[PDB]
């Protein structure tokens, strides 16, 4: 249903940046039921927000992360070392369902 | 929103009159022949819902909102009908009377509305009081924005019912109005008399 | 507020295998809950939802093939595999993903689908 573009194809991460990673959605998506997670391939994965207003737990919430129409986005100003990991965005209907293949966090 | 119909008829023609209507699934009675079919009472069902939400609506498909908020029998015949009314009513930060429920602890079944204040409890503790992590109250509003395409517009629904009864029919009027011309031998059936003259 | 996956293996396609998603503290058996599959080297994607009430979601390649229920006495979901074919080589994901914030997310059972 849903086509998300997520770029790049590698990230250049160095600690004590700031980053700006950005999603972009099929036909003027909204955002209240859009919900980012991160994920690290071998265990459980963590999220990130719901609704796209207040971000989930867990986290200090330091991230901007926001958007409107096909453009979304989250910028992160303090980097750590945790977050060696890649981050989705999604989009749920109810009836229908999407997923991303998001980009991978490296130097 | 859900209705019914008293003493009195209903011509369609007034309606496909009005707009051309989304739906038009009118899979029980052929269209053709609903003034020739009357019943003693109607049920009018009509209120609105999300654009991406019209395919499930159907009794032959259920879903989220189908089966939590509004359902139609499978086993029962119905005419229903849905027109685009997204320009009718927009809101730029979002249509706030539009929140549905998100869950309720049992299914629904068709054709009853149940509205209440609880909270939805997700570990074995109780719910009385207020809380926000794993006990949530259920709560899902849309926020319709007029930017967006065809997916997530407001298209109000009408279902209308109707089932047979020992009394009665209202709402098929037969009544057959001609000219009258006023100097010929024609043939007429003036209260059921069979006559011919001038 | 955890959960877990058990019954786990590795069998030849076209037999039927039975895994068990067991949470604790959450009453999951109540919720909107859903299956993923995780091939190696392919991204995360959605492949059936089930809810507390009757109403199954599944996807167009897994068919009927899959097979879902919950047990009333724990937080236990019995879930089966029949005719298992090459191409569901994916570790196993078991969640609650809700409208709310599809959140707790679970590491889930690794396995390989090989003749």
């Amino acid at each position: 249903e849903l086509v998300l573009t997520q770029s790049p194809g590698t990230l250049s991460l160095s600690p004590g940046e700031r980053a700006t990673l950005s999603c972009r959605a099929s036909l003027s998506v909204s955002s209240n039921f859009l919900a980012w997670y991160q994920q690290k391939p071998g265990q459980a994965p963590r999220l990130l927000v719901y609704g796209a207003s207040s971000r989930a737990t867990d986290i200090p919430d330091r991230i901007s992360g926001s958007g409107s129409g096909t453009d979304f986005t989250l910028n992160i100003s303090r980097l750590e070392p945790e977050d060696f990991a890649v981050y989705y965005c999604q989009y749920s209907d109810g009836s229908s369902w999407t997923f991303g293949q998001g980009t991978r966090l490296e130097i | 929103n859900r209705k019914r119909i008293s003493n009195c008829v209903a011509d369609y023609s007034v309606l496909y009159n009005f707009a051309p209507f989304f739906a038009f699934k009118c899979y029980g009675v052929s269209p053709t022949k609903l003034n020739d079919l009357c019943f003693t009472n109607v049920y009018a069902d009509s209120f609105v819902i999300r654009g991406n939400e019209v395919s499930q609506i159907a009794p032959g498909q259920t879903g989220n909102i189908a089966d939590y908020n509004y359902k139609l029998p499978d086993d029962f015949t119905g005419c229903v009908i849905a027109w685009n009314s997204n320009k009718l009513d927009s809101k730029v930060g979002g249509n706030y009377n539009y929140r549905y429920r998100l869950f309720r602890k049992s299914n629904l079944k068709p054709f009853e509305r149940d509205i209440s204040t609880e909270i939805y409890q997700a570990g074995n503790k109780p719910c009385n009081g207020v809380a926000g992590v794993n006990c949530y109250f259920p709560l899902q509003s849309y926020g319709f924005r007029p930017t967006y395409g065809v997916g997530h517009q407001p298209y109000r629904v009408v279902v209308l019912s109707f089932e047979l009864l020992h009394a009665p029919a209202t709402v098929c009027g037969p009544k057959k109005s001609t000219n009258l011309v006023k100097n010929k031998c024609v043939n007429f059936n003036f209260n059921g008399l069979t006559g011919t003259g001038v | 507020v955890q959960l877990v996956q058990s019954g786990g293996g590795l069998v030849q396609p076209g037999g039927s295998l039975r895994l068990s998603c067991a949470a604790s503290g959450i009453t999951v058996s109540a919720n909107y809950m859903n299956w993923v599959r995780q091939a190696p080297g392919k991204g995360l994607e959605w492949v059936s939802l089930i809810y507390a009430g009757g109403s199954t979601f599944y996807a167009d390649s897994v068919k009927g093939r899959f097979t879902i229920s919950r047990h009333n006495s724990n937080n236990t979901l019995y879930l089966q595999m029949n005719s298992l074919r090459p191409e569901d080589t994916a570790m196993y994901y078991c969640a609650r993903d809700l409208l709310e914030a599809g959140g707790m997310d679970v590491w889930g059972q690794g396995t390989a689908v090989t003749v």
